[PDB]
């Protein structure tokens, strides 16, 4: 980018690396020094959840048993993605709090948002050349021909650019993250599940803490019917294995502020030695000797 | 001394966290897809099979496969290090040898033309060839200290034809027939069979126990050592060669007792890009570096046979990573040989580091970008099939995004495939159990053995081979993803999604994708929920959890 560009991207980085490095002790897990403590601190309280038992009330003062289960999502969240608007962290910024008493340079982050939402791409000219070089295709060659009105730049809206905007979209996601967390607790008030996550540079581990039948028995499924004949509609999809409908719900409050978990790059697991012993060797190292 | 101005702010919006629970229970109350998909399988060896099909469909069929060995050559005995008079004592002999073959191909004829232009040389422009260019001093025919001229009048009619030409739509091999496959991996188990094949303070005390001791004396009598080395010398003449005066004259090099000849064209200098140097290499047909099918032309002698290979254009940066292939492979093999000590706790056999050493020189040899992107993806599919739900599909279309050329792409495929097949098989079972975590004792999913790529031994994690596909990765030099097609793709997909944010923006309004969209006419719409476009309430609460 332009030095202009690189002015606001240093503003916006800088204000939230500092707003973010202070929660690095639980939720954001910054590399070299203290990196595995916020996701050590995360799989302790999931195992110490695993470990208890959940006993679900019914109507005539009932309890029936449940197996607290836990399964694991490892997802790029945080990686820059073309697909992104970079409008929404204005209102992101707009009333997060801080300990500053005036308002004065949240402001000009919310400028230096403003002012990098717009952008112009440029072409390069060894892509000219090539294009110049018998085009024939029609689709993708028409449309790039058309983005560019002169030939030689056009417009652009919503992402930076994979700028430095990695410890914002951190925190961006956290937010989100939590607030998937405090919605799935109101929607289910005696549904007492677990959910835990941290983020690592550009990737972010997902605890979610599901339940299911210990004697299989038709218990679960005449609360469920009960449930939804007495009006609550949402427990359709919570009868059967709904971890579904945890990673569900959280994808969706995720694409609500334009954040997508790619169907790519993407797996989730239950419990395993090696799967949490590679993900703690990714956070740890990054760059291999060879 | 500065004071910041006023700017603008923004308005706090009321929202409310009841409206988006009443969205999700709105939203829970239906059919839910999973975005990931199981691994059985089955399910990956179908989607390899459709996929097959899918590109032998979009893409022509090739019934002759291209070239995959920038550097064609062959070693029986073996090498010692190129020197001025070993060069002379060779190129003496390999012209006597030249001059006793009949041309059938015009550049066999070329080959011919310079051997006989070599082998009349006066005797002062002969030893005016091989001098140090502080004592070096011009003559009619030889200017340059390691170069000769080559005017039209020796050129024949065949060579003038070739000058002439080379001074003056994808397809792809059909993947989904057996024979083509079969004999591509034919063809390369030959290749590595030939390379395989042997040729008659306390931690240096460490390293002469283990290292020395079950990896250098190891590799030391295997063909691919000599053939590395052979190769070093090749490029050192090449990149001798590539100078602004010397490149526009003609050379003439020959190696290993004359057996190996290196012949080179007038070429463009490399001190600007896009300039390519071409050379030709005769040499005796044994076991090695060889592959008949890409050779130009194969000339009869006495009990004997004599291969030609075809105008070899190279870059100057793959000639600097063939000049160091050896030294990679060997740095690539050490990194494997360390990895399975951590793994097995023991040491490998010498089998299996000749098979490493083999499949890593090859790599080294070769470099393509087919081949980088086919790895970049095997480092990240391992994970999906070793994994229970995964999107592993869309790796495998990732796999087959590009054309097939050569074999070697064929044989990787292959034993790509079987590797994943294996590796989801392996899933089947999968026993709970009750071991220490960290602190506590708690349930594992735990599937028992992970098949390697290189060789036949299994690993007990599969970080071991993420390590060894990795290394293989990183085999690949660092620039080759500068190519052409990279930089299409990248402006390509920025342009598509800036033209899908304008067909979004003029769709729906400038203001509303500007500023976010509230969220009542997110649940009178239901499709505002996409990428590129976000709700002012979900940040608003969002923004208040992380307050909270």
């Amino acid at each position: 980018t332009t030095l202009p560009t690189r002015c606001r991207l240093e503003i916006i980085e800088d204000y939230y690396d500092a707003i973010a490095k202070n929660i690095s002790e639980e939720y954001i897990s910054y590399g070299g020094e203290k990196k595995i403590l916020a996701i050590q601190g995360a799989l302790e309280k999931a195992l110490r959840w695993a470990s208890g038992e959940s006993f679900i009330e019914l109507s005539n003062h009932k309890f029936i048993r449940m197996k607290r289960k836990l399964m694991y999502v490892s997802a790029d969240a945080t990686k820059w993605s073309p697909g992104d608007n970079s409008a929404k962290f204005r209102r992101f910024t707009s009333m997060l709090h801080n300990g500053l008493p005036n308002n004065k340079l949240k402001n000009c982050v919310i400028d230096a948002l403003k002012q990098v939402y717009k952008t112009d791409f440029f072409m390069s000219r060894k892509l000219r050349n090539y294009i110049d070089s018998m085009e024939s295709l029609d689709p993708h060659i028409k449309q790039f021909l058309d983005f560019f009105p002169d030939g030689h730049h056009g417009e652009v809206k919503g992402n930076w650019l994979q700028g430095n905007l990695n410890k914002c979209s951190s925190l961006f996601g956290v937010a989100m993250s939590l607030l998937f967390k405090q919605v799935w607790t109101n929607l289910f008030p005696e549904l007492d599940c677990f959910f835990e996550f941290a983020h690592h540079s550009d990737d972010a581990l997902f605890i979610y803490g599901y339940l299911e039948p210990v004697d299989d028995g038709t218990d679960w499924f005449l609360f469920v019917s009960q449930q939804i004949q007495a009006g609550h509609l949402h427990w359709f999809s919570v009868n059967t294995e709904m971890w579904k409908s945890m990673f569900n719900l959280h994808e969706h409050i995720l694409l609500l502020g334009s954040i997508k978990i790619s169907p790519k790059k993407t797996t989730v697991s239950p419990t395993n030695a090696e799967f949490l012993s590679t993900f703690f060797e990714g956070c740890a190292v990054s760059i291999p000797f060879v | 001394p500065y004071y910041i101005p006023d700017y603008k702010g923004m308005e706090p919006i009321g929202a409310n966290i009841e409206d988006l629970v009443d969205y999700s229970k709105d939203w829970l109350s239906r059919a839910r897809n999973f975005s990931f998909f199981e691994v059985k399988g089955t399910a990956v060896f179908e989607c390899f099979n459709s996929n097959e099909a899918n590109h032998c469909q979009r893409y022509p069929m090739s019934r002759k496969p291209r070239n995959f060995l920038l550097i064609q050559c062959s070693l029986i005995t073996s090498y010692k290090p190129a020197t001025t008079l070993s060069d002379q004592i060779d190129s003496r002999r390999a012209c006597s040898y030249i001059l006793n073959l009949i041309p059938d191909t015009p550049a066999s004829y070329l080959i011919h033309d310079m051997a006989y232009r070599y082998i009349n040389l006066t005797r002062e422009d002969m030893i005016n060839y091989y001098a140090p260019r502080i004592q070096f001093k011009q003559t009619q025919n030889v200017r340059e200290p390691g170069t000769f001229k080559l005017t039209s009048s020796m050129l024949r009619a065949e060579s003038k034809a070739m000058l002439d030409l080379l001074n003056n739509q994808i397809e792809s091999l059909n993947i989904a027939s057996h024979i083509v496959q079969s004999e591509s991996v034919s063809l390369i188990t030959k290749i590595l069979s030939d390379l395989e094949l042997n040729i008659t303070t306390v931690l240096d005390k460490f390293f002469q126990n283990e290292t020395q001791k079950y990896l250098i004396d190891v590799l030391k009598k295997t063909t691919a050592w000599h053939i590395g080395h052979l190769i070093r010398d090749i490029t050192e003449s090449l990149i001798a060669h590539s100078g602004l005066k010397r490149s526009k004259y003609w050379s003439l090099h020959s190696y290993n007792n004359g057996n190996v000849i290196l012949f080179i064209l007038p070429s463009k200098s490399l001190e600007v890009a896009g300039s390519f140097i071409r050379f030709i290499t005769v040499f005796r047909i044994g076991p090695g570096l060889v592959d008949k099918d890409n050779l130009d032309t194969i000339l009869i002698d006495g009990d004997s046979q004599w291969g030609v290979s075809k105008v070899m254009s190279i870059d100057l940066n793959r000639l600097l990573a063939l000049n160091i292939a050896f030294e990679k492979a060997l740095i690539a093999t050490a990194t494997w040989f360390q990895y399975y000590t951590e793994d097995q706790g023991q040491f490998p056999l010498q089998y299996a580091i000749r098979s490493v050493f083999a499949n890593h020189f090859l790599l080294a040899i070769c470099q393509k970008m087919k081949l980088c992107a086919i790895f970049d993806n095997l480092r990240y599919l391992i994970p999906a099939v070793t994994s229970l739900y995964s999107g592993f599909p869309s790796l495998i279309e990732k796999l087959f995004e590009r054309p097939f050329k050569s074999s070697l792409e064929v044989y990787i495929y292959y034993n790509i495939k079987s590797l994943l097949v294996a590796l989801a098989q392996n899933n089947k079972a999968r026993f709970y159990s009750k071991v220490k975590l960290l602190g506590l004792t708690v349930d594992q999913s735990t599937v028992g053995v992970y098949p390697s790529f290189m060789s036949r031994i299994v690993y007990k994690h599969y970080r071991s081979l993420i390590s060894e596909v990795t290394t293989c990765f990183f085999l690949f030099e660092k620039g080759l993803h500068g190519n052409m097609n990279e930089e299409a793709k990248i402006h390509l997909e920025t342009v598509e999604w800036a033209l899908k944010f304008r067909e979004k923006e003029e769709k729906y309004g400038e203001s509303l994708v500007e500023n976010g969209y509230m969220m009542w006419e997110l649940r009178a719409n239901a499709e505002l929920a996409e990428q590129q476009l976000y709700c002012q309430d979900a940040i608003e609460l969002a923004a208040i959890e992380l307050n909270k």
